[PDB]
This record gives structure tokens, C-alpha cells and sequence, in this order.
DNA sequence: CAGGATGTATATATCTGACACGTGCCTGGAGACTAGGGAGTAATCCCCTTGGCGGTTAAAACGCGGGGGACAGCGCGTACGTGCGTTTAAGCGGTGCTAGAGCTGTCTACGACCAATTGAGCGGCCTCGGCACCGGGATTCTCCA
DNA sequence: TGGAGAATCCCGGTGCCGAGGCCGCTCAATTGGTCGTAGACAGCTCTAGCACCGCTTAAACGCACGTACGCGCTGTCCCCCGCGTTTTAACCGCCAAGGGGATTACTCCCTAGTCTCCAGGCACGTGTCAGATATATACATCCTG
């Protein structure tokens, strides 16, 4: 009976349904499209989340605090070009100093 | 005396973060002039953002849409 | 009433990782990326509809929104993921 | 007694790592209120407003410092004079 | 026999009305409709995201009114908020 | 009898007002908000062509060339501030010539 | 293939430079300058055949070259109608 | 031969004129060639093609404003290839 | 390289407030049923994109030669970095109140929907003056002697 | 220093086409009418945001000084500017062909809106354990050697 079981997700097509629709984007909308639309963020979820993980295993951490997720944004070459104009609130900085300042002869 | 409330050692924290070695002396008031610039400029926005809603608390909410139209949308408090 | 998008990254996260935590601060970066990211390609198919006078969204019209925002291998994997998770749902 | 220019270094490392919020608090409680405060009368702000606005502050100084720091790499020089900040200003486009 | 739409004759007999010794290019009148297309956009959609955040379903003239005093710069801000408010009083005198 | 004559203004409110229907921006739009959205664009328009005029009195001729409203919009800070992001077409660049370029 | 990306001429980049205010530019500017044209028209003509592809057309036109510069931020003036 | 005087005397006369510099066929048939990786037998409005060539030399014009600024910042007057990784790096792309 | 002197990474003891889960009410998700209009489909026609060819001539391409800027190195003067003591007030914990945001509920004026009436607005076509072009002469100015 | 030639500005006519403005036509603006509902208004509730007050404690603030780093001088070298020659292909304008955009026309489904009911998501509440901290240990740096 619910709509997300028929399509196979776990974000809800009618929650999305009537965002998209009180959100005043059109007038008409369709009912594939917040069935693809909820699908879209879940594997975009699904990015995030596994480099998320990925970060909090070789910090040997199991719990994720936003310093994974600005680890999970940051070493990724693609999706720091998506959303490298957003800053993350509590994320840090990259780990980055330029080899010409790094003294020699030592 | 309240404008210096930004002190001389956390313009250090920050250009220690910066990766620099030295740090030049004019550094600091020329900081203050270009940073005092920019939260201006949000509370250009903002405090009209919040004298719309008759509301005379600049909360939390209303501050992030004032930086997305400037194009910093941030994350972390809602939005 | 403050309804939000508790519970449901809390599956897909248990889905691929079952044994890990997030902690309320990374919630909220969880959930504000979601609703930047609602709006983004909801935005610019609510532009890209009045563009060719089409009144109408279809899956077929937010499909194109999807390839303008995101980056190439992303771009690439996300409509072939999104396509036979919508030609399943018509079958049944 | 150190070689000056290396313990700058060693601070580098534990500053990558952290990520907790540089400046201190209630100095900025002071100097946000006061310009508010002289550009409307009467207005207050919520605890986390403030919050959201010192890493608002320092997201524009750190993204700025590592900006001018190539900057001032490509002039062979290890010091930042201030004109690497108006240059840096003038091509991210924000002042000319 | 088709229908395009243009503000070629309100640019024209504005700049009439100011400087009525000046002529205009059909290109000069182009970047002139483009750009006022482009900041009707701008301050439209500045309003109805306004208006949409302060769960309000009507843009009245104080929601146009704090979405100007967004976009535009100041002294120029507050020329346009005082000239528009005149031309809304003005209205609002007569029928 | 058009709204524009009872407003006394030149720009009309019932093109800005359709496009209020169905732009879509919301659903419902309040009465003063068209005029309001006419009357800036009044000055929006008029503020660029007395510019433009006055460049085209400079170079002294009685025709307004894309030259002419690059120069409106760039010589001035207020007008460059806003319309940063947006480039004019056949306009070019106002010229600027360095002080360490030049020679002597 | 063939001399498409240096399709534009040695004297091509030295006119846009003095336009750009410049006094003296280097030979091993010129390649580079080639594949930072190349890869902004990348990122733009990809814009424009998406659009054109939603349209149900074969041809880019005009006015859906501006809105995929709009997309970037970097929008333009005088070919809006 | 002038030693320095045609050299301040194109910037003028190009800071000044409106005239195009980048040539129509040579980028009219670039445009074609990568519009050809992405979708095959595709076709160009003369308007069209005209948008992307004063969008690109718009952008380069721009674009050589900001090495012109790298170049006098490390006390020079000659652009390297390095003042175009420079400005990129510095303006957000 | 090289021993010593420390700043950073490790390790378990612990502890506490956030984190994950449980109740249930409740308000939005869902099922059903009708209406009518947005769009699917299709047929036509006409802009308008593409192709090509050849004369013309402005401009690209290459080579050569010199003179001026890039840069490596040097030298010097000085501007911060590390350290140590000194002074400040950052920040924590607690009480308190009081100004104002949210909730609640009734109302009414204003804007949405609709028919008709028509004049603002527009496509097209005619007309001529501004303006770019061809050509000739005055006016600088920077390199040569 | 003068002089001579290379370029810039301007002046006179001119022929061209792009602005300008009128002319007949039409479709969206407007006027008049209604209805309900979104916003406005006002009164009550309770949460949060100022707000003084001491305490101790990291952190800012001032001083000192050595050193390596920032800035001016200078010589070299070659690379880049700058001309002349030859070469290249771009530009206009002429004509052919059709391809697919844009318009008009027809129907039908499928989503908007009402009605009605049901559960899953959200406020409150809980108890627990993960990482923050803490103090002793290795270890991997760098400094004068």
C-alpha cells in the first residue's frame, strides 16, 4: 500500500509528491517524477554515504561526525566540483602543504 | 575599543592555518578592513530579511538564506 | 510539528554500513544537503518546463535536470540507476 | 631552542587534524552586535545565529588564506605582504 | 501571423521621454529587453522565494518592497524604493 | 482606461501583472505589487539610457551603439557591483592602461 | 586528427592579449591557451546539446546557448529573445 | 625597426575598438568537432554558433585581465603559462 | 650521520549526555471517483541551415636580427619568531525576567474565475536621414643623426 | 638638439540601409460581477535571550633579540618583439536543395480536486555506552653536534 514499497526506495514518493507540489514549481506535475526524483537522491545518498564510511573506518571511528563527511566531500575529485561552492559547518580543512616550503638538506 | 574585539593572536590562529611561515606586520589591520567588509555585507541582508518577517530576533533560519544569495549556502542549521 | 529527513538516510545508511552511528550534527549536515539538493534540480526543472512552454513535469523532464547539474561519471550512473527504478514501478 | 620557521610546521599538523572553531566567541558576540546594532536599533539574536556566522567568517578567512598563500608562492616569497590580499580580492572579482 | 512579444516601444519612448534628440539601435534595444527580462526574473523570483519562506501565498508590495532593498546596491536601493513608493501612493490616491 | 494612466507611469502593469499569473512565482499576487514591480523597472531602464545619452553626446553622435551602454554600466561602481556576472555583447572593454606598463 | 583545436592562429591568442592589456607574452602560452578554450567550451556546449536534446530538435539555437551560460554564472546579454 | 612603440600602440587601439578577434570559420568549425563527441549529425543556428564567440573571447579578454595582474605581482612584464594555473586556481575554477 | 630533548601518537579507566529505540496519537498518505484540458500525434509549408564555387585581398606564416627583460646571484638591513614573564578577560556555572515568537480563532476585503467590450499593441511596408566609406590634407612624435 | 617618415585625426562628399513611423488588423487588457479564503488582528501562552556576578585559568599582551628573509643592484643571455617577404585561406555573393522547426487540428488519457479513511512519522521519554578527557608510555621528529 505504501507508494515507496511499489517502487522499491527508501525516500517516500508522497512526501515528495506534495513538496514538489506545494513547493509552487508547476502548476502540473506528473507521478513518475517523484518516483525518480526520490531515487536520485538515494543514490546520491548512496555516494556520499559509502565514502562517509569509508572515512570513519581508517579513522577507526564508528560513530560519523561532520569531519567525515568534509573527509567524504573533499577527497573525491567529482562531487567537490558539484558542491565545492558550499561550506561545511564543524567539516576542517584538506590536509595540504606545498613542497616547496618544506626545507631540505635534512 | 569594541571594533579591535578581533584579536592579534587569532589573526596568527588563522594564517597558522593558513600554512605560512612569516607574517607580515600590516597584515592585521588590513584583515580587519576586508573581513569587517563582509559581515556587513550579510547584515546587509539579513536584518532586512528579518525586519520582513516583524520579527526583531535574527535567528538562525533567516541568516542562511541571506548568504545563498550571495551564493555560500551553508549547511549544518537547517536550510 | 518540525517535520524533517530523520529517519529515512538512517536506513540507507544501515542498508550499506550495519554497524555505524551518526551523530545529530552530522544529521543535520545529512539532511540540509538533502533539501539544498531537493531544490537544486527541482529548481531547475521548475525553470527548464516554462522553457519550451510545456505546463506539464514528466519523469522523462526532470530526467535532463539530472544531466546539467551533476559532473560526468556521476551524470552517467544516476539516470541508468533512476531508469530501472521507474520501469519496475510502471510494470507493477 | 628551536629553529624558528619549523615549530610553524609542527603546528601545521595538529591544525590539519582539528576542527574545532578558531576564534574566540563572545569577542564576536560583541563586535556582529555593535554593528547591528548601529545599523538598526533594537535587535537581538539567537544563540546559534551567532554560531552560524563565526564559520561563516572563518570559512571566508581560511578559503582566503590558502587562496593568498598560492599567491604568494608564485612571488618566490614565504612572507604575505599585504598586496597579495588586494590581488586576491581583485581576481575572484569581489572588489574590482 | 505569429505573436512575439517586446518591450521595443517602452524602451523607445522612455528614452523619448528623457533624451528626445537620441536615437537607439534595434540591437541597443536588444541588450536593453534582455536585461530588463533579466532583472524582472531576478527581483520575481528574489520575491517569490521570499514570500514562499514566510509561508505567505501573496506578494504584496511589502515583499517586492524588502526584495529590492535585496538586490540593489544602496543609494540607488533607496532612490527606487522612494520613487516606487510614490508611484504606489499615486495609485492608490486615484482610482 | 489602463492601469499604467491611474498609476501616471509609462512602463505597463498589465503585461507585468500577466506574467504574475502564470510566471508562476505564486499563486496569488496582491494588487500595489505589479505597479510596484513597473515603477522600478522605470528606473532601471531610464537610469541606463541618461547614461547612455550622456556617452553619446561625448562621442557625439545622435545614435546609441552597444558601445555606448558598455561604458553606461562599467565606468560606474554602483552599476558594475550589480551587473558583474553579465557580460555585454559587441561592447569590449573600457580601455585601462597599467602605470608600471607605461614606459619612462 | 586534424587542425581543428589549432584551428585558431598564432596572431588569434596575440589579439585577444592586447585586448586583455598585456606587453609581452610567451610562445608556450599559445597550447595552453588552446585547451583552457577547449575545456570552457566544454563545459558549455554540453549545457547547450542537453537542452537542445530535451527540445525534441537537432539543432542548438540560439536562445539555449544563453541559459547554459546562465547555468554557469556567467550570463549573457543580447541574444535573450 | 621601433623598439616599444607598436608595442603600446595595438593595446590602445584594441582597448578602445569593438571589432572581434576571434576568427568565425576556425571557431565555427571547432564548434562542430566538439559538439561531435557528445551527439552525431548535429546542426548549428548562425546565431547560435555567433554566441559562443563573443561568450568565449568575453571570457579570455577577462581572463588575461587577471594574468596581466599575476604578471606585475612577480615583478614582471611577460605572461608564463604559470600565471594561467595561477588565476584559475585563485578565482574558483 | 648522531645523541639527546622533547611534541606527537598510543593505551586503558571512566562517565555522561547525546544516541538509538519505544508509545501513541494525529494529521498527512492513500484509495476512490469524476472532469476536462495539456499534451500526444500528425500533416503541411517555409524559413533557414547547409553546401559549393570563385574572385579578392586582408591577413596568416616564416625567417632573421637585435636589444631589452628574466633570472641567478649577491649584499645588506630589518622584521618577525620563539621564548618568557605579565596582564586580561575568555569562558563556566547559576538565577531571573521579561520581551516577544507561536498558538488560537473570528472576520472581511481582496483577488480569483468569468463574459464582453474594445483600443493598446504589432506585423508589415514605405521613406529618408544618419552614418560608415572613399579619398585627400592637416597634425603629432618617436627614432635617426 | 633638428628631421623625416610612420601613424593618427579630421574634413568633404556620398550612397546605402537601418531606424522610424504610419496603416490596417487583432488579441489580451479592462470593466463589471461574485465568493471564499488568505491574511490581518488581537488576545493568551511560555520559551528563550539578555543580563548581572564571581572564579579560575588559558590565552592574550608586552618585551627581547638573532637570523634568515625581503628588497635593491647588477650582469648575462636568449627569447621575444618587430619588420619584410611569401603564403594562406577568409569574405561576399551568387545559386541549389531539402530538413526539420513551427503552426493548425483532433482525442484522450491522466492528473487536479473532493470525499473518505487509515497508518507511519513525529513529540515525549528512556537508558546506555562511545568517544572526550586524562596521565603514563613509546616514538619519531629536529637541534647543535
Amino acid at each position: 500500500k505504501t507508494r515507496s514499497s511499489r517502487a522499491g526506495l527508501q525516500f517516500p514518493v508522497g512526501r515528495v509528491h506534495r513538496l514538489l507540489r506545494k513547493g509552487n514549481y508547476a502548476e502540473r506535475v506528473g507521478a513518475g517524477a517523484p518516483v525518480y526524483l526520490a531515487a536520485v537522491l538515494e543514490y546520491l545518498t548512496a555516494e556520499i554515504l559509502e565514502l562517509a564510511g569509508n572515512a570513519a573506518r581508517d579513522n577507526k571511528k564508528t560513530r560519523i561526525i561532520p569531519r567525515h563527511l568534509q573527509l567524504a566531500v573533499r577527497n573525491d575529485e567529482e562531487l567537490n566540483k558539484l558542491l565545492g561552492r558550499v561550506t561545511i559547518a564543524q567539516g576542517g580543512v584538506l590536509p595540504n602543504i606545498q613542497s616547496v616550503l618544506l626545507p631540505k638538506k635534512t | 575599543d569594541n571594533i579591535q574585539g578581533i584579536t592579534k593572536p587569532a589573526i596568527r590562529r588563522l594564517a597558522r592555518r593558513g600554512g605560512v611561515k612569516r607574517i607580515s606586520g600590516l597584515i592585521y589591520e588590513e584583515t580587519r578592513g576586508v573581513l569587517k567588509v563582509f559581515l556587513e555585507n550579510v547584515i546587509r541582508d539579513a536584518v532586512t530579511y528579518t525586519e520582513h518577517a516583524k520579527r526583531k530576533t535574527v535567528t538562525a533560519m533567516d541568516v542562511v538564506y541571506a548568504l545563498k544569495r550571495q551564493g555560500r549556502t551553508l549547511y549544518g542549521f537547517g536550510g | 510539528r518540525k517535520e524533517s529527513y530523520a529517519i529515512y538516510v538512517y536506513k540507507v545508511l544501515k542498508q550499506v554500513h550495519p554497524d555505524t552511528g551518526i551523530s545529530s550534527k552530522a544529521m543535520s549536515i545529512m539532511n540540509s544537503f538533502v533539501n539544498d539538493v531537493f531544490e537544486r534540480i527541482a529548481g531547475e526543472a521548475s525553470r527548464l518546463a516554462h522553457y519550451n512552454k510545456r505546463s506539464t513535469i514528466t519523469s522523462r523532464e526532470i530526467q535532463t535536470a539530472v544531466r546539467l547539474l551533476l559532473p560526468g561519471e556521476l551524470a552517467k550512473h544516476a539516470v541508468s540507476e533512476g531508469t530501472k527504478a521507474v520501469t519496475k514501478y510502471t510494470s507493477a | 631552542r628551536y629553529r624558528p620557521g619549523t615549530v610553524a610546521l609542527r603546528e601545521i599538523r595538529r591544525y590539519q587534524k582539528s576542527t574545532e572553531l578558531l576564534i574566540r566567541k563572545l569577542p564576536f558576540q560583541r563586535l556582529v552586535r555593535e554593528i547591528a546594532q548601529d545599523f538598526k536599533t533594537d535587535l537581538r539574536f539567537q544563540s546559534s545565529a551567532v554560531m552560524a556566522l563565526q564559520e561563516a567568517s572563518e570559512a571566508y578567512l581560511v578559503a582566503l588564506f590558502e587562496d593568498t598563500n598560492l599567491a604568494a608562492i608564485h612571488a618566490k616569497r614565504v612572507t604575505i605582504m599585504p598586496k597579495d590580499i588586494q590581488l586576491a580580492r581583485r581576481i575572484r572579482g569581489e572588489r574590482a
